[PDB]
């Protein structure tokens, strides 16, 4: 076997800058090494063949150089659609080997997120459990913090938080906040908030609303 | 033109036994190679399993050894992955992949993909709640309603808007492991102002390990 | 086994008497219940006849004739069921038991050739046909015999043809007996009358008391009143217990009739109920064990390796019949007609009888005897079931090698019911037949070949099922020559198995095979090719494996597992030659690929998309 | 050759019992569910039921399950459809079939037997004439016939003159009175120069009652 | 109770040319249909099963198909030997019902009815009974309903319509009707006459009983 050990996939860069991804061999793999793209979701394509020649329906701009064991896929202008995971496969055994992908996002503009609250609805509070959403959408960078105040006090232990992938074109993340309450301690309180805590906000922003008014 | 559709993928036992067909349309499969390839979920791919049909020739990953069983058939024009004595970690997504026969030894044209997961786990028909654009949840001119789909699994649910002909601010939730075991989902989409009053908004709810259809409508 | 078959022969004289005996004493060898027939013919004086003790029930019908034994015991024999009759009018049959009359005149104290007395103390049950005895000129008693008691009421053919011609003056019946009717001088031979002394309207009893009375679903005698009590059970014998019919498997709801499996079903088999069929017969849906599947039924192996019939959906397969199966029924043999049913009949269903005919031809059906190069038909079949009878092969053929890929013979149909081969009017020297490794039921005869060994020598008990099968040796080719000369198996051939001379036929060996020959050793590092070891098989490594001896030379079939190419390396794979790349999936050779230093097929960095005429030295298209 | 002769068929008061047996004959008897199938009179098919040799099991229709019962003697290859609780809509003829695979399609099916419930008795027929008139007749064509009526047992054979005026001879199908009583129709057609002189004679034949009755048909004062 | 019904209810058609039956079921069965042949006054004789596929030996003439709930037996050479009844039978779902019933004939002229009409006979007179006897003889096809005029109006329940079958040679439709009636029913009126609804003679004929002269 032989270990394909990639470039490390924090790269983040702005449009036109040249990116490198080191790709490095445990022993020779003469030029048997192709870059191949995949968004998360869905199927890879070959991006370049054979560690040299761009393959049909590739710009230009993407390159990749070989220099004894270590492979530099370059990407001159980086653009947006260039946001995924690059596996410098190498076939020089039988079972082909891969590496472990270098996430390569886009340097952008410190994102505010968009948030909303969601709580139960008419159907959602006769189904017998609340579950109170907070969402953020479009914030750079991933870092943002959700808490949840009902009586105006710390939930934790309860809360679940989910992030979505990087935007192909916003180059940024939307996250997923969910307050899971019976019913039975549900209605003890009046009024249920959310508050986030971003390095894209100037200060923690908090939403509330007063439960029960229709 | 040259395309591999894979199917059966879903929702499996430990213990049990489960099989992937990868059909090939565009292109004969004789003169070729297919790999089966998992993409381990939150890891790098993992190239599996190799046949070559025209003489039926297979090779198998050290780890996978001894559990699968590849075939293929060229009469058909197809191959026949049966995986036996699932393990936990199984769970992923596999992918039928080709190659170019000649001086071409790229994965040029992969399969879509199909889910397998092995989690000994209930199968739990959605739940859809609407949640309606309020006037605590404005955004200026636009107005941000959706749908709240919860406990389903094994996931994903297919969440269709319109039946997808409008993809206009549509922002699709990566399902969440609930701590009872089950997913949630919230398609939220954004509207302006005027379309508001004029055109309710359709959101279809799709969990096929459940068999289950809904669809729902947010008005005011 | 309790349970055996009988044979199936009526006149038809022995296939030879030193044969003869030793199958009737195979056939009936602690048998208990004879399903078929039962037939005693040709047996010779002081003929042993004990292994005939323990028979208690006979399925089919009891024939004898044409003995010089003057007794034969059959004293638990109790009913005779009558299945199939002989002449279609008769269930016991005793005839022509005596000297033949002519000239055999007897020394002073010598008992003349015949059947002395009859002695059946308790045959006491006859369910169908009638008597026919003629022709004893010793026989005693057979006149006061009461038939009728013997008889079953629903047996309503009381027909009797019984003769009392003798040569001997019979003593008198002792007086003992009761009603002068005995079986025989011995006091305990009177008959017992268990339906001419029973209670009004009692088919059998055990006496003349009005609670003697047999349960209703007895046979001859009872030991208590209780249906569990009968001496023979009259339709079924479940467990002990004499039913009417055996549980049923599947259990249906009054309303949708809905099958939900029974635990406590039961399969017919003869005249008992058995909770799984047999070895060999078939279970079908219906739930009785049988031999041929229904129509639109065909043969499916289970997961446990028995067969049943399971119900198609679609238009059964082409099965192949043989001869003797469906409409075939009647033909005799394979001319060069039927012959040419048997293209690509890889499972065969049927006899495949061969008379002399065969490879002798008839003028009046213009058929000349069939090539021994006609004989292609029959190489990819793989099962036959029923037997295969053999009276002509071509002496261009050394032996029966023709069907090399035979695995299965079953016996589901017999020749005379007793025979699952045979092997007469052959001049072969062997079998050949390498693959055959089962042999489902009945005896196998090899019989009048005088240029055979390979018997004495065949791995025998391997392949049959049951202690009732036994095999026949007779008028075959001495061992001792056969030895002498050296007819038998070679060394690799494992425990002195084979079928055949030459080291192509063992059912096993010690070392490897490639194929169609045990090897003295696989040739992975020293021999003229490489080959890799697997399941004992010495699979040749790749022509591009450059044989370095000293290294293991491939590590399989396809090229990549190599331990160095010999020519060039177009990765992961050896070539002789570097091939000229293609750029699509659909052909087009733009050559645009040269061999490296080392053998590395490297892709050639020239591009001439509009295929130059100038070509570069390495073989690349050289831009104009 | 496969064949199930059915038998037992003959007349039953309604709301009677009766016994069909239908002896098989030409295959393995214990290997096929074999079923019994009414056709009544022009009608389509029905399924009574169907039995399974070895157990003994019945499966039949749900109109029948308290009125029919199935017995096998596997020792006479028979099959004892015992019919119970009669009545008038039981007129039929019952094919005895055999299932192909235990899956309800059936292939060999025997002649059948009139199973016939009534409470009338056998009855001699009536004859009557249908003798035209010279306009009862159109062209050179000439119609004249007899009708018989009221008989009970099926059947019962007309003939023209003995059999002599086989043409444009027009017998329908009988027709089921009030009663089990029978009728049925029997014209021809002749040559209008034939009425002056041609004899015409009916003859009606009736075997289960033994009666033969000749009529004349010549027009009287027609 | 799944009522498999069947289309045409008639299907006249000469020999050699191409005709369809059409069986269609109450519920949906995947494959489930038996296809019958029936002759006039025999054993019916299986045909097809599985709703494709030709039972043994039965000529290939045919061969329905369909699934689901539509099915459909087509013929592509209409015979002398194939004029008889058929059906379906649906081998899914208790209880395993039949159809209904769809004829063949061979199709000819048009030839209109040679219908003539009869008075009861006296014989009947003195026996206490009445009937009155209509016939119609060669004409072609089936079709032809006959409606019996009493007058100028008509009744029902004492009409009885007997048919015989496709005659062989001239292949028509011979027919008789028999009204019966009580002794004294018959002296209740005079006019009596039976109409054909045929396309035969173009318009209905009415014709006259020889009451007085016979
Ligand atoms: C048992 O009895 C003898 C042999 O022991 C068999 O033949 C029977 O005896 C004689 C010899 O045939 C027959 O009597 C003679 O018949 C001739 C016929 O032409 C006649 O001309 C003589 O005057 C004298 O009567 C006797 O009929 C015959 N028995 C029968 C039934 O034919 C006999 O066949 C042996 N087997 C039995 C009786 O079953
Ligand atoms: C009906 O079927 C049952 C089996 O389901 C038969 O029972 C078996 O009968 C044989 C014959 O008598 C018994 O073998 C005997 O065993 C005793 C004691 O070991 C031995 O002394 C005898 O020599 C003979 O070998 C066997 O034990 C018995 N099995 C049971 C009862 O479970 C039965 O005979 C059949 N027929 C009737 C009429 O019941
Ligand atoms: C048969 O046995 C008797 C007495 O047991 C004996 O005299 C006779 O010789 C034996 N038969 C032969 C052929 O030896
Ligand atoms: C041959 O016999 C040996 C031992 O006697 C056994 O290990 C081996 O499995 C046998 N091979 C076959 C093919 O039966
Ligand atoms: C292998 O065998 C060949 C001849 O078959 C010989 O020339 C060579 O020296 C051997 N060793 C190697 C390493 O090739």
């Amino acid at each position: 076997d032989i270990q394909m050990t990639q470039s490390p996939s924090s790269l983040s860069a702005s449009v036109g800058d040249r990116v490198t991804i080191t790709c490095r061999a445990s022993q020779d793999v003469n030029t048997a090494v192709a870059w191949y793209q995949q968004k998360p979701g869905k199927a890879p394509k070959l991006l370049i063949y054979s560690a040299s020649f761009l393959y049909s329906g590739v710009p230009s701009r993407f390159s990749g150089s070989r220099s004894g064991t270590d492979f530099t896929l370059t990407i001159s202008s980086l653009q947006p659609e260039d946001f995924a995971t690059y596996y410098c496969q190498q076939h020089y055994t039988t079972p082909p080997t891969f590496g472990q992908g270098t996430k390569v996002e886009i340097k952008r503009t410190v994102a505010a997120p968009s948030v909303f609250i969601f709580p139960p609805s008419d159907e959602q509070l006769k189904s017998g459990t609340a579950s109170v959403v907070c969402l953020l959408n479009n914030f750079y960078p991933r870092e943002a913090k959700v808490q949840w105040k009902v009586d105006n006090a710390l939930q934790s232990g309860n809360s679940q938080e989910s992030v979505t992938e990087q935007d192909s074109k916003d180059s940024t993340y939307s996250l997923s906040s969910t307050l899971t309450l019976s019913k039975a301690d549900y209605e003890k309180h009046k009024v249920y908030a959310c508050e986030v805590t971003h390095q894209g906000l100037s200060s923690p922003v908090t939403k509330s609303f007063n439960r029960g008014e229709c | 033109e040259v395309q591999l559709v894979e199917s059966g993928g879903g929702l499996v036992q430990p213990g049990g036994s489960l099989r992937l067909s990868c059909a090939a349309s565009g292109f004969n499969i004789k003169d070729t190679y297919i790999h089966w390839v998992r993409q381990a979920p939150g890891k790098g791919l993992e190239w599996v399993a190799r046949i070559y049909p025209t003489n039926g020739y297979t090779r198998y990953a050290d780890s996978v050894k001894g559990r699968f069983t590849i075939s293929a058939d060229t009469s058909k024009n197809t191959a026949y992955l049966q995986m036996n004595s699932l393990r936990a970690e199984d769970t992923a997504v596999y992918y039928c992949s080709r190659w170019g026969g000649d001086g071409f030894y790229a994965m040029d044209y992969w399969g879509q993909g199909t889910l397998v997961t092995v989690s000994s786990a209930s199968t739990k028909g959605p739940s859809v709640f609407p949640l309606a654009p309020s006037s605590k949840s404005t955004s200026g001119g636009t107005a941000a309603l959706g749908c709240l789909v919860k406990d389903y699994f094994p996931e994903p649910v297919t969440v269709s808007w319109n039946s997808g002909a409008l993809t206009s601010g549509v922002h699709t939730f990566p399902a969440v492991l609930q701590s009872s075991g089950l997913y949630s989902l919230s398609s939220v989409v954004t509207v302006p102002s005027s379309s508001l009053g004029t055109q309710t908004y359709i959101c279809n709810v799709n969990h096929k390990p459940s068999n289950t259809k809904v669809d729902k409508k947010v008005e005011p | 086994t309790q349970v055996c078959t009988g044979t199936d022969m009526k006149l038809r004289l022995p296939a030879s008497p030193e044969t003869h005996l030793d199958m009737l004493r195979h056939l009936y060898q602690g048998c208990q219940v004879v399903q078929g027939n039962l037939e005693l013919t040709y047996l010779p004086t002081n003929a042993s006849l004990s292994f005939l003790q323990d028979i208690q029930e006979v399925q089919g019908y009891v024939l004898i004739a044409h003995n010089q034994v003057r007794q034969v015991p059959l004293q638990r024999l109790r009913i005779v069921r009558g299945t199939q009759l002989f002449e279609d009018n008769y269930a016991l049959a005793v005839l022509d038991n005596g000297d033949p009359l002519n000239n055999t005149t007897p020394v002073t104290g010598a008992s003349p050739g015949g059947l002395r007395e009859l002695q059946l103390r308790s045959l006491t049950e006859i369910l169908k046909g009638g008597v026919l005895i003629q022709r004893n000129p010793q026989l005693c008693y057979q006149d006061t015999i009461l038939w009728k008691d013997i008889f079953h009421k629903n047996n309503q053919l009381a027909l009797t043809l019984i003769d009392t011609n003798r040569s001997r003056a019979c003593h008198p019946c002792s007086p003992m007996c009761k009603g002068s009717r005995c079986w025989g001088e011995s006091s305990e031979d009177c008959q017992s009358l268990t339906r001419t002394v029973c209670a009004g309207g009692c088919a059998r009893c055990k006496g003349p008391l009005p609670t003697d009375c047999c349960h209703e679903q007895c046979a001859a005698g009872c030991t208590g009143p209780k249906h569990s009590d009968c001496l023979a059970c009259l339709h079924f014998n479940h467990s002990g217990i004499c039913e009417l019919h055996c549980p049923a498997l599947v259990t249906y709801n009054t309303d949708t009739f809905e099958s939900m499996p029974n635990p406590e079903g039961r399969y017919t088999f003869g005249a008992s109920c058995v909770t799984a069929c047999p070895y060999n017969y078939l279970s079908t849906d219906v739930g009785s064990c049988t031999l041929v599947c229904p129509l639109h039924n065909q043969e499916v192996t289970a997961e446990d390796g028995t067969q049943r019939c399971e119900k198609c959906s679609k238009p059964c397969a082409r099965v192949c019949y043989g001869l003797g199966m469906e409409h075939l029924r009647e033909v005799r043999a394979v001319t060069s007609a039927n012959i040419q049913e048997f293209a690509g009949c890889k499972k065969i269903f049927g006899s495949l009888a061969f008379l002399p005919e065969s490879f002798d031809g008839d003028p009046a059906s213009n058929t000349a005897p069939l090539q021994p190069e006609q004989l292609q038909v029959f190489e990819t079949l793989e099962e036959i079931t029923g037997y295969l009878y053999i009276s002509a092969w071509p002496d261009s053929l050394p032996d029966l090698s023709v069907f090399q890929n035979l695995q299965v013979i079953r016996g589901r149909i017999l020749h005379n019911g007793a025979y699952s081969l045979t092997l007469q009017g052959l001049g072969i020297s062997w079998l050949g037949l390498r693959s055959l490794r089962e042999l489902g039921s009945g005896l196998a005869l090899i019989h009048h070949n005088t240029h055979l060994c390979f018997v004495h020598t065949v791995p025998w008990d391997q392949l049959f099922r049951n202690p009732h099968q036994a095999l026949l040796h007779t008028a075959n080719r001495p061992e001792d020559e056969c030895v002498g000369e050296g007819l038998a198996c070679h060394q690799l051939c494992a425990r002195g198995h084979c079928w055949g001379p030459g080291p192509t036929q063992c059912v096993n060996c010690s070392q490897f095979l490639r194929g169609q020959e045990c090897v003295e050793e696989c040739r992975v590092l020293q021999g003229l090719p490489r080959e890799y070891v697997n399941a004992r098989h010495c699979l040749p490594c790749h022509p591009e494996c450059q044989p370095q001896n000293g290294s293991v030379t491939c590590f399989g079939p396809e090229a990549d597992q190599c331990v160095a190419c010999a020519h060039y390396k177009d990765p992961p794979f050896c070539v002789a030659r570097c091939p000229s790349g293609v750029k699509p999936d659909l052909s087009y050779m733009p050559i645009w690929k040269f061999p490296d230093e080392e053998g590395a097929c490297q892709p050639c960095p020239i591009n001439c998309t509009h295929s130059c005429v100038d070509l570069d030295d390495k073989g690349c298209p050289a831009e104009q």
